């Protein structure tokens, strides 16, 4: 069987998505599709459902008069019309087979943002110091240190949204006070890529 | 809706060891909750549907056990592979079809936080905005708070922490705890301190800079 998702990519506040999950190994008729979602960074949390032809359908709260699941049992996909969108929706999205209530079967997700900038890297000057990495858009980024060289006392921070939908965050490393400190960011889904030396 | 609630939040083992789960409920599910192990960068996939029954393709190592509220995944010889999160979902009260809040399988004592505070670059002082970090290096276990003050004046949520996930040696954590004030309110001001409070520290530990 094969459950393969498109669709996602970066929307605002407002606009609306259609993502569509093709089916393939499998009679896609005689089954009960269904999508489930995972915030980055929480767990899942299913979001609809729809049946064998295409009648019955039940979401969960949170969406409709928003969300509108679909399906074409003649060319084996299933859909699902977003509107609406808000940030608590940012999200990767699965469709699973229905088994029941038993997905027994999944896709490998898509991925739907809710919100592009590259970051301004200051520095924080045993020891300790390190890079801040500020204000970028989207995720994720990358932080070495000595191009690859200083690992042992790396501590990179998961990083956290704030108010702005910029998201900013720190990496830090403990050194023997006492040789050159620099950090390599960068940020491959802008083109910024980073290095502030450190002292 | 029905609440599923999982823990261990996370489990720390090195292969071999056995790990058990535990996904406890509201009200009585029956025999009606299936296990879901969920590798990295990949997608939930079918451990144990129903409690007991192994989906095609699962090893024996998967055991599943209980009935009613409470019950348990059993995974007796772990390898490489079963480093996974694992979720639980019940199909009895439908829908919504409600699902556990997670536990993580990671792999391979009570140290207090070595605390360091890092006054604002000036390079970001232009912009017009600064940030204050606080680091609370390497301490077990996790649970413990930051809270920041200006010139002894307890400051309320303009700070922003970050955790990094256990450590596979120490067994420990880190944090960071961010302050954000704009460039004018910083130079408003005297005293930056970073109050620090954990359990390996009989007493509140300080971190501070006149500016």
């Amino acid at each position: 069987v094969q459950l393969v998702e498109s669709g996602g990519g970066v929307v605002q506040p407002g606009r609306s998505l259609r993502l569509s999950c093709a089916a393939s190994g499998f009679t896609f008729s005689s089954y009960g599709m269904h999508w489930v979602r995972q915030a980055p960074g929480k767990g899942l949390e299913w979001v609809a459902v729809i049946s064998y032809d295409g009648s019955n359908k039940y979401y969960a709260d949170s969406v409709k008069g928003r969300f509108t699941i679909s399906r074409d049992n003649s060319k084996n996909t299933l859909y699902l019309q977003m509107n609406s969108l808000r940030a608590e929706d940012t999200a990767v999205y699965y469709c699973a087979k229905d088994g029941s209530g038993l997905l027994d079967y999944w896709g490998q997700g898509t991925l739907v943002t809710v919100s592009f900038k590259g970051p301004s890297v200051f520095p924080l000057a045993t020891a300790a110091l390190g890079c801040l990495v500020k204000d970028y858009f989207p995720e994720p980024v990358t932080v070495s240190w000595n191009s690859g060289a200083l690992t042992s006392g790396v501590h990179t921070f998961p990083a956290v949204l704030q108010s702005s939908g910029l998201y900013s965050l720190s990496s830090v490393v403990t050194v023997p006070s006492s040789q050159t400190y620099i950090c390599n960011v960068n940020h491959k889904p802008s083109n910024t890529k980073v290095d502030k030396k450190v002292e | 809706e029905i609440v599923l609630t999982q823990s261990p939040a996370t489990l720390s083992l090195s292969p071999g060891e056995r790990a058990t789960l535990s996904c406890r409920a509201s009200q009585s599910v029956s025999s009606y909750l299936a296990w879901y192990q969920q590798k990295p960068g990949q997608a939930p996939r079918l451990l144990i549907y129903d409690a007991s029954n192994r989906a095609t393709g699962i090893p024996a190592r998967f055991s599943g056990s209980g009935s009613g509220t409470d019950f348990t995944l059993t995974i007796s010889s772990l390898e490489p592979e079963d480093f996974a999160v694992y979720y639980c979902q019940q199909r009895s009260n439908w829908p919504p079809w409600t699902f556990g809040q997670g536990t993580k399988v990671e792999i391979k004592t009570v140290a207090a936080p070595s605390v360091f505070i890092f006054p604002p670059s000036d390079e970001q002082l232009k912009s017009g905005t600064a940030s204050v970090v606080c680091l609370l290096n390497n301490f077990y276990p996790r649970e413990a708070k930051v809270q920041w003050k200006v010139d002894n004046a307890l400051q309320s949520g303009n700070s922003q922490e970050s955790v990094t996930e256990q450590d596979s040696k120490d067994s420990t954590y880190s944090l960071s705890s961010t302050l954000t004030l704009s460039k004018a309110d910083y130079e408003k001001h005297k005293v930056y301190a970073c109050e620090v409070t954990h359990q390996g520290l009989s007493s509140p530990v300080t971190k501070s800079f006149n500016r």
